[PDB]
């Protein structure tokens, strides 16, 4: 090779060519990829001048600037990916500081105007001060205004054009009043999207329903029910969430004489002692007079393990030998001998926290008619869609939406419901009642609702105060889901809350919403097999122009989730929620349908839908040229929609990842002080970043001297006591020290965990800490995700199948690499 | 054919109409605000 | 300089021009393609200093206006000022009418939607390219 | 051994080129394909001293300027110096008029906008390859 | 032993082989593909001493002189010495004005694109392999 450029090279040019070509084969490069790659850098000298300044910093960020290409691996087909990067770079956009200043001043203002406008409000409040005949009148008369205001925005045929500009105005009105602090607000975007809501169905009834062929009828009736059902279910949560009565805990009584008794039952069937421990330490750290509460401990499996660890640790210890109705019948033969005023019930794993009996009692107090109040459930463990996806810290759990908005929105209605644990049950009631519900599986859902029906309200509180181990597999995350769902079953099969006595209509409203989400796989699955009614069969299932439809659907969508993201804001990042409902969206439906009328198991469905999605785009692919130039676009929205049931199906399959486990004890990451203490007088300060059930995690600033054979003594501080602990060097890998924390006795874990775990602080940082709610932030990740379940997927499948999979992905993988990145 | 006269003045009308449907809006919610504190109220306390 | 970091882009003509653009598509301009084009090039000619970048924009301003007058079918300014006598000696009435069928409000409407939706695209998409490209097209098209 | 660094391009005359390449796109020009690739060879072949190369670029600023003169249809100087008098004979106040009248402005835009078309453009493409690239283009075509 | 390293190609020659064969197109000369290729052999001949080179510099400027004049259809040495009294009598314009009218300025144009053609070209393709090429295609043409 080299004689040949000698031939048509002169040796100094020569040289550096023969460099040149060294250089790229050095880095795996074929000879073929090489040579093209001399050929189009030759080239590119020739045309562009390199040696220019710009070109040399250019050059010189050839990373940031195209990520995708590799200057040191040359590539067939390079000159496409550098021209369509270099097209982009000139499309995209790249004294901003007075803009920025100004822009932020805007927003400042924007945010401030609903404050002043409250103070002005309220300083001349002088709103319902009119008499009360009038009052009335004029409010009624005000309401039919306003209803029939709506009415004619929401029926009004309108032309592309017209129906465009209606768009976007109410879009900037809902991106406008979106950047709105308040509850206010809440209300008018919720009244917005009904409104907008309401034209999409009306339109769909009467313009965009085919009756052509009696194929194209009973199809286009299937996804308009689908789509009626959707909507049901958005009213009804917007009923349900629509004001959070951000209810505030009651200073108790300074004395401690009227204060009550309160009975903790922690309830085990089948628990390892291992996350008891934590929680019945905690319990002991319980900031309540040590006369007045009875901590619990009831045993399923009949060990000795725990009857010592509660003698032991100054707690009771109580076990049946005959196990019936399972956690409820436990819980009911504990409370036939709970010698309190109160029960509470907490799980296995939720820890308590210290300020946990006196933030929440004094409600029980006040109002002297309730009978339960709920605290929220924080997970620290990553649950199986954290820790499969990459996703620990960076994307709420499932429950935090629920537990952070929706239950506090359901204390205005008086439905907040007993979750399981984590709460306090005022035992006079309890008695009325009957105890914990035996019937169903979701005992907890039915005593609320018994309590609910004899007039006795519930409350609700809203700080993190219980952190547990979250679910350990995704089988078992499905496994809790579809107990709550089969539970909500049962009690509408056994007790129908909507026909009832005594109970508010508010109630039933938020009782049968709460079970609309068990029944929501049916709509699932059938918008993610609509489009394949037209690429597949022909039937037109809406009948109207593509323009139509994606003026028409659209505004019900970006409404719906512009809504969403405001009110549910730091608690479930969007799009998420479409790919936890269709990894249930297989398993909790066929229980429901029976009640009405990689993985060989988990994930068979996921398999069948992307088979048959991808039947429909090569269908569509194989119908965009052979079809007319009419029927055109139809096909394009159609991809899109199947392009949109891909990404789904792929997250849903990424989800399915069992990772590798090998943590004995799962590591709480926050940031706490700490010291290390040697036999030298000088006390050494440290970073902590982690700990966990037997260990913990301290990044030493500068590494002075010690080794793995070393006595160190740890000084934990809290408020304003130290601590003192044996502690033993575990790892040491350079500025990460690792430390194990061997078996101690009662009052060492008592003060150990209330020195890391129970410590009613830092559940508040960690929200602070949350990633805003983005839906462009969501967009690329939701993307890789898919991405890697599918990848995942074809590594994983049989191999009939693993060979088509390889293929795709490998395709993928290839249209990727030309795609142009910021 | 009352109400295909009406849309006759709007069918070409979407911006008057949106306006309107702004002004019903803050109404609707002006109304809901006033309810639902009157209920928050009666319920804390 | 080395590399003459001062193509900082039209920034805020991107409206001018995009104006220009939609009044010359509704067909109520006499559009110069000439003059539109230098104006676009004294818009983003490269200067050293900002106090000279600041004087640029303050001078093209006045100049820009004129252009933007120049192109539509408004009568020129010997009409404005033999008539201004008469306008003001004119009745109220008479005044209020012609400004009322002067003014056609999709005209305002159709700028109002153009200006928010500039904001947006200049938030995302550069607008320098894309104007300086419609122009070279129409003096392509016309010079042809 | 930067010994490259001597054959450079003929930046700041990529305009030259240009402008009489426009020129002649327009057909205003008498062009002379042959004398254009010998300057063009003249300011792509080096010379030993920096110094030696400002001398000379200050040898063909007044090479460049006749070119640019006699390649456009105006009369031969001499026959200016000749009737000098001939003029100075003549009112000053029509001279003034004739020569405010043959000044055409669309000319004088079109060369602002290449200018600041050649200045932005001197990055993504080498002005002096494409110069030379139509100029062996034209000769190649005035020889066959 | 290293001859090799002398093997630099034909060097400041190929100048002159390819001002032949730039004539050879234009047909101002008569080519003698016997005589050229032996003073190409002559140039071949690798030899260590540079003093020798020097030598060798010195007898073959000469040699190409004479190559490049007797290749010309200019009159023949017996003419030039009969009517040397009668020409060196008269006025050089005279014999100025009959080398520019025999030997046109397109042919010195032709010279120096080529001569910044072969500069450029020697620092990035061996010429010599080339021209050598060249000189035997020709010689082979000749020959048939
Ligand atoms: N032998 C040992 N090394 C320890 C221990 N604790 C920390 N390290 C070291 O510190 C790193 C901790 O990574 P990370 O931030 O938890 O981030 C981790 C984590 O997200 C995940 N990961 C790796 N191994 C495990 C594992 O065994 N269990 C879990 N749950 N995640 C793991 O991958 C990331 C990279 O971890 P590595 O590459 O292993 O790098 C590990 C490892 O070198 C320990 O108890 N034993
Ligand atoms: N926070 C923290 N704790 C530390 C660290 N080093 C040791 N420990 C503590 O000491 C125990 C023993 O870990 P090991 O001897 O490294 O033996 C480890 C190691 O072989 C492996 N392992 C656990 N986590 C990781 C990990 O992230 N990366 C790797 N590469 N191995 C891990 O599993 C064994 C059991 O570890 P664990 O169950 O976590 O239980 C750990 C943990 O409680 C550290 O850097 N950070």
């Amino acid at each position: 090779m080299s004689i040949l450029t000698r031939w048509l090279l002169i040796p100094p040019v020569n040289a550096r060519l023969i460099g040149r070509y060294r250089d790229y084969r050095r880095h795996g490069a074929s000879a073929f990829s090489a040579t093209l790659g001399c050929f189009w850098m030759i080239l590119a000298w020739i045309f562009i001048p390199l040696e220019h300044p710009r070109w040399q910093r250019i050059r010189a960020e050839h990373k940031n600037l195209y990520p995708h290409i590799n200057a040191s691996r040359p590539r067939p087909l390079d000159p496409v990916r550098y021209l369509i990067q270099t097209c982009w770079l000139l499309i995209g956009a790249s004294a901003f500081s007075g803009l920025q200043n100004i822009r932020g001043r805007y927003h400042q203002w924007m945010n401030e105007l609903p404050e002043r406008v409250s103070h002005k409000t309220q300083h001349l409040d002088e709103l319902g001060h009119l008499s009360a005949g009038a009052r009335r009148l004029i409010l009624g008369i005000i309401v039919t205004f306003s209803l029939i205001l709506a009415l004619i925005c929401v029926t009004q045929p309108f032309n592309p054009l017209a129906q465009f500009i209606f768009l976007m105005l109410l879009w900037g009105v809902a991106l406008i009043v979106r950047r709105m602090p308040g509850r206010f607000s809440a209300l008018m975007l919720i009244v917005l999207s009904l409104t907008v809501s309401c034209r999409y169905i009306w339109w769909r009834y009467t313009s965009t329903l085919n009756w052509d062929d009696p194929v194209s009828l009973v199809c286009g009736l299937i996804l308009l029910f689908a789509e009626t059902y959707a909507w049901i279910v958005l009213v009804l949560g917007y009923f349900q969430v629509v004001w959070p009565l951000n209810r505030q805990p009651v200073p108790l009584p300074k004395d401690m004489s009227l204060w009550p008794s309160v009975d903790i039952f922690v309830p085990t069937y089948n628990e390892d002692l291992n996350v008891v421990k934590n929680t019945i330490y905690a319990s002991l750290g319980i900031d309540w007079p040590k006369d007045k509460l009875n901590i619990w401990i009831l045993d399923d499996g009949g060990r000795e393990e725990f009857r010592q660890f509660a003698q032991n640790v100054g707690v009771k210890y109580i076990a049946r030998t005959t196990h019936e109705h399972a956690k409820a019948g436990n819980i009911n033969n504990a409370l036939k001998y709970a010698k309190g005023e109160f029960v509470s019930i907490f799980d296995c794993d939720h820890v308590p926290t210290r300020s946990f009996l006196q933030m929440t009692m004094g409600w029980f107090l006040k109002e002297k008619q309730l009978a339960m109040m709920q605290t929220p459930h924080h997970f620290f463990s990553p649950d199986p869609f954290e820790r499969n996806l990459g996703r620990f810290r960076k994307t709420p759990n499932e429950g935090t939406l629920f537990y952070g908005l929706v239950q506090d929105g359901n204390d205005m209605w008086d439905a907040t419901f007993f979750c399981g644990s984590c709460a306090v049950i005022r035992r006079k009631p309890l008695d009325e009642i009957g105890g914990i519900a035996v019937e169903t599986v979701t005992e907890d859902a039915h005593t609320s609702l018994r309590l609910h029906r004899r007039g006795y309200t519930s409350a609700y509180m809203r700080i993190p105060q219980a952190a547990g181990l979250a679910t350990e597999s995704l089988s078992a995350h499905i496994g809790q889901r579809i107990r709550w769902a089969r539970g909500m079953v049962q009690i509408f099969r056994l007790d129908n809350p909507l026909t009832g006595k005594g109970l508010k209509f508010a109630q039933r409203l938020c009782y049968v919403n709460a079970m609309f989400h068990f029944l929501s796989g049916i709509p699932r699955l059938i918008f993610l097999t609509a489009p394949l009614a037209f690429l597949l069969l022909h039937a037109y299932i809406i009948y109207a122009p593509a323009l139509m439809i994606a003026l028409f659907v659209l505004p019900h969508m970006i409404h719906a989730s512009l809504t969403n993201s405001k009110i549910q804001g730091k608690y479930r990042h969007s799009f998420w929620s479409e790919i936890y409902e269709t990894v249930l969206a297989w398993y909790i439906a066929p229980p429901t349908l029976v009640a009405l009328i990689v993985d060989w198991v988990i994930s068979r469905p996921y398999i069948f839908l992307v088979l048959l999605n991808l039947v429909g785009v090569a269908v569509g692919i194989w119908r965009y040229f052979y079809g007319p130039p009419t029927e055109m676009l139809t096909v394009v929205v159609s991809m899109v929609w199947v392009f949109y049931n891909l990404i789904v199906l792929g997250g849903a399959v990424a989800v399915s990842v069992e990772s590798k486990q090998v943590r004995r004890s799962h590591r709480v990451e926050m940031t706490m002080p700490a010291a290390i203490a040697r036999e030298d007088g000088h006390l050494f300060s440290c970073t902590v970043q982690d700990f966990s059930d037997g260990g913990l995690g301290i990044k030493i600033n500068g590494q002075a001297q010690i080794l793995e054979g070393q006595k160190v003594n740890l000084l934990l501080k809290r408020g304003q006591q130290e601590y003192v602990f044996p502690t033993q060097v575990a790892r040491v890998m350079g500025n990460e020290v690792g430390l194990k924390l061997m078996p101690l006795t009662t009052q060492q874990h008592i003060d150990f965990v209330q020195c890391t775990f129970a410590r009613a602080d830092t559940w508040a940082l960690w929200q602070d800490s949350y990633p805003e709610d983005k839906p462009l932030e969501s967009l690329l990740d939701i993307l890789k995700l898919g991405f890697r379940g599918y990848r995942h997927l074809a590594e994983f499948a049989p191999s009939s199948v693993k060979g088509i999979f390889r293929v795709l992905t490998s395709l993928v993988s290839w249209v990727v690499s030309f795609i142009p990145r910021r | 054919p009352w109400f295909e006269r009406l849309w006759y003045a709007l069918a070409n009308h979407p911006i008057l109409l949106a306006v309107l449907a702004a002004i019903s809006v803050i109404l609707l919610a002006w109304v809901l605000w006033r309810l639902l504190r009157i209920i928050s109220r009666r319920r804390l306390n | 300089s080395s590399l003459w970091q001062y193509w900082r882009g039209l920034s805020g003509w991107n409206f001018y021009f995009l104006v220009k653009f939609g009044l010359l598509w509704a067909g109520y301009l006499n559009f110069h393609p000439l003059l539109n084009l230098v104006f676009a090039a004294f818009l983003l000619m490269p200067l050293p200093r900002y106090s000279l970048h600041r004087l640029r924009h303050w001078i093209a301003l006045p100049i820009g206006f004129a252009l933007f007058w120049h192109d539509t079918w408004l009568p020129g300014p010997e009409s404005i000022m033999s008539q201004g006598s008469q306008v003001a000696g004119f009745s109220t009435d008479y005044l209020i009418d012609l400004v009322t069928r002067f003014i056609n409000w999709q005209m305002i409407g159709a700028i109002f939607v153009l200006l928010v939706a500039w904001l947006f695209l200049s938030q995302w998409i550069r607008i320098t390219v894309f104007v300086v490209a419609i122009l070279l097209w129409l003096n392509v098209l016309t010079l042809a």
